[PDB]
């Protein structure tokens, strides 16, 4: 019973200033854990899917990193202790987005990264020929 | 007396006035509180008060009625008065969003609600109510002490003037998450069960009472055995 | 409070070496051509070779920041061998686990 | 059946049709003044409510990082062009 | 024979965590990791400092919560955040708790130059996972 009344909704002003035009962003993500980039892709295309975005998913290879450590304090070489840190990815390629609709995305996604996971946005941009370029002065 | 200190007042406006000086929000609410004092001499001239600040454009704010209902509601059995000043600043102030303007803003809802509770009308604090969750007014509940009141006085008057099957859906949402419920309104509560004959809840009012303090509180306790027995 | 007088040498040097590094630059673009005169040059070398002992960067050594270690030390996280792994196995260093393949 | 607006009136003051033209930005405020702007925010205080109003008051305090993340946030090199 | 981070059998009377229990062999196997930030991920920079960090707040929990803490912390690292998650005991009055979590948010939030948590589950007893 005890609903609000009536919700102060954000404003939203359309500007006077032609948006940017996206023709891919490609947001890799990096985990140490599968599982983990699991859930998130399914946020991530489920996001994508109800706001109109197209959104296509594939896996880059996992990077294992190892190194190689001694395992006594002193002396006894031959014996070591080997380390090794494991990287996955998921790549989340958007494509035929507006400034104004990736700022929206990005920052849902973004605030929704899970600890341990980082991101790496490409950004394409269309773009048009400089006016300079239009034909030569000489 | 009133009507000395009535010249004086409006001896000021005159002087203000001659000075080319613009009256503000809080020249009005001012005279409205300092009309506090004499409280049955100032209401009619503090409802002139508020009819002149419409006319030169000063838009009352919360402040503003706080300071006229507790002008107006005093210890009197009839409010007749009060009866018609509260129905009419409730038309007034519906759906309309408020801004911090008075440091006084916070105290209306408090006594909006003392006056509902007075009245013993349900469907006009539900008015009182219903401004409070209108966009963000819900901030001006004020401080802690006043938020407590505020909801004791809300659901005291809930459990005496409506249905047992919303009175527990309003119980539900209000305790524990909006406030916590003093002893006095839990025997308010087993009162309200009693009169709906709806006795099978008897049990966990217990239960709650015992999570929210009162398990220790002699009248509580005598209150549920008397009932039950 | 550093891990010992051995860290705190190595602090001070860092800090002059920092203090020194836009000034031993310029003198070095100086000497690191052949394109100005030798004499010119000479003198560079000997501008140089005047700067405290402690701005020279090769004097600096990475210790472990923990313990003081000068060796087996792990640049990424500046931490000895040992150190590094007590951390590690423990399991309170993000993502490092250990090997078997 | 009367209105409380509708009845007689105090005519001091006469109808103000508009506000003070121009006010005195330059000037700086008072201690009354600043004070007093404290008092009408502390009407408004209440405890964050929910966890959303969390991240909203961090990042109205600065303390929080606006999203979507821009990796130059808050840094710019005097403004200097590119042929500099 | 190996030693790191492994309790040994004892009569059977040492009770020991979960977290104790399992050696440095199970740390992606059966247990987790006590902290997660990116700083260890290929490409990624800053993971001195951050394990700096880690070392420090470990220590200042355990000293400004002596014999409060029930297992280890989980520190979490979102974007400029810090959670840290401690699991205490239920010895301690809760108004001494929450002096300390306003005092420790606020003076790690100073230190570190972030917004800083403090997450306390309390628990009657330490959990134990098996009798050693
Ligand atoms: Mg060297
Ligand atoms: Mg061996």
């Amino acid at each position: 019973v005890d609903v609000p009344k009536d919700l102060t909704k954000p404003v939203v002003t359309i500007s006077d200033e032609p948006d940017i035009l996206y023709k891919r962003l490609s947001v890799l993500v990096k985990g140490h854990d599968k599982a983990v980039l699991d859930s998130y892709e399914y946020f991530a295309v489920l996001a994508a899917k109800e706001l109109g975005i197209s959104i296509k998913v594939h896996e880059p290879p996992r990077k294992i990193e190892r190194f190689t450590l001694l395992q006594s304090v002193h002396i006894y070489k031959k014996h070591r202790v080997q380390y090794e840190m494991r990287t996955l990815y998921r790549c989340l390629e958007l494509e035929h987005l507006t400034g104004s609709t990736a700022d929206v995305y990005l920052e849902y996604i973004q605030r929704n990264l899970p600890e341990g996971v980082a991101m790496e946005v490409t950004k394409t941009q269309l773009e048009q020929l400089p006016e300079h370029i239009k034909e030569p002065i000489w | 007396k009133f009507e000395e200190k009535w010249s004086k007042i409006l001896e000021l406006l005159r002087h203000m006035v001659a000075q080319k000086v613009k009256p503000n929000l809080q020249t009005f609410n001012t005279i409205l509180k300092c009309l506090r004092r004499f409280h049955v001499f100032a209401r009619s001239p503090a409802l002139q008060v508020l009819r002149e600040m419409k006319a030169i454009g000063i838009e009352p704010s919360l402040a503003t009625y706080h300071h006229i209902i507790r002008l107006f509601d005093q210890p009197g059995d009839p409010l007749k008065r009060s009866s018609f000043i509260i129905y009419d600043i409730m038309n007034e102030l519906m759906g309309k969003r408020f801004s911090p303007k008075d440091p006084d803003d916070d105290k209306f809802f408090q006594s909006a609600m003392s006056i509902c509770s007075s009245l013993r009308d349900l469907e006009l604090a539900y008015q009182v109510h219903g401004l409070l969750k209108t966009g963000d007014n819900w901030k001006f509940i004020g401080p802690d002490q006043h938020r407590n009141f505020y909801y004791s006085k809300f659901f005291d008057l809930i459990c005496l003037m409506e249905q047992i099957d919303v009175t527990l859906k309003w119980y539900e949402d209000l305790i524990p998450s909006a406030y916590f419920p003093h002893s006095q309104t839990m025997i308010h509560l087993l009162q309200a069960l009693d009169v709906a004959n709806r006795l099978e809840v008897i049990p966990k009012i217990w239960k709650d009472s015992k999570e929210y303090g009162h398990t220790f509180r002699s009248d509580l306790r005598e209150e549920i055995l008397m009932l039950m027995a | 409070h550093y891990v010992d007088w051995r860290m705190w040498r190595d602090v001070k040097r860092r800090k002059m070496a920092y203090e020194y590094a836009d000034e031993r630059l310029r003198i070095n673009s100086l000497r690191k051509n052949t394109i100005l005169p030798k004499i010119l040059q000479d003198v560079a070398d000997e501008e140089i070779a005047a700067l405290p002992r402690d701005s020279c960067p090769v004097r600096i050594r990475n210790r472990c920041v923990m313990t003081s270690r000068p060796r087996g030390v792990k640049r990424r996280w500046r931490l000895s061998r040992i150190v590094f792994r007590h951390l590690a196995d423990h399991g309170q260093l993000s993502g490092i686990q250990r090997a078997t393949w | 059946r009367k209105n409380i607006f509708t009845g007689k009136r105090l005519n001091i003051f006469d109808m103000m049709a508009v506000t003070k033209e121009a006010p005195e930005t330059d000037t700086s405020p008072s201690l009354w003044d600043v004070e007093f702007a404290k008092q009408l925010a502390t009407v408004n205080e209440q405890p964050l409510q929910n966890g959303f109003e969390e991240l909203i008051q961090w990042t109205k305090e600065g303390k929080l990082w606006e999203f979507p993340i821009n990796n130059e946030a808050g840094f710019d090199d005097d403004g200097s062009e590119f042929h500099e | 024979k190996n030693r790191a981070a492994r309790v040994r059998v004892s009569k059977g009377d040492k009770p020991v965590t979960y977290e104790e229990a399992h050696a440095p062999h199970y740390i992606a196997h059966r247990k987790g990791w006590l902290s997660l930030h990116t700083g260890n991920l290929d490409g990624e920079d800053h993971a001195a400092e951050r394990t700096v960090e880690d070392v420090f707040l470990r220590k200042f929990m355990w000293g400004t919560f002596p014999g409060c803490l029930a297992d280890q912390l989980v520190l979490k690292r979102r974007g400029n955040q810090l959670e840290i998650c401690a699991v205490v005991l239920r010895q301690l009055s809760p108004h001494k708790y929450y002096f300390l979590v306003g005092y420790s948010e606020t003076l790690l939030s100073y230190f570190y130059k972030c917004p800083v948590r403090l997450h306390l589950q309390t628990v009657p007893s330490k959990v134990v996972y098996k009798y050693l």
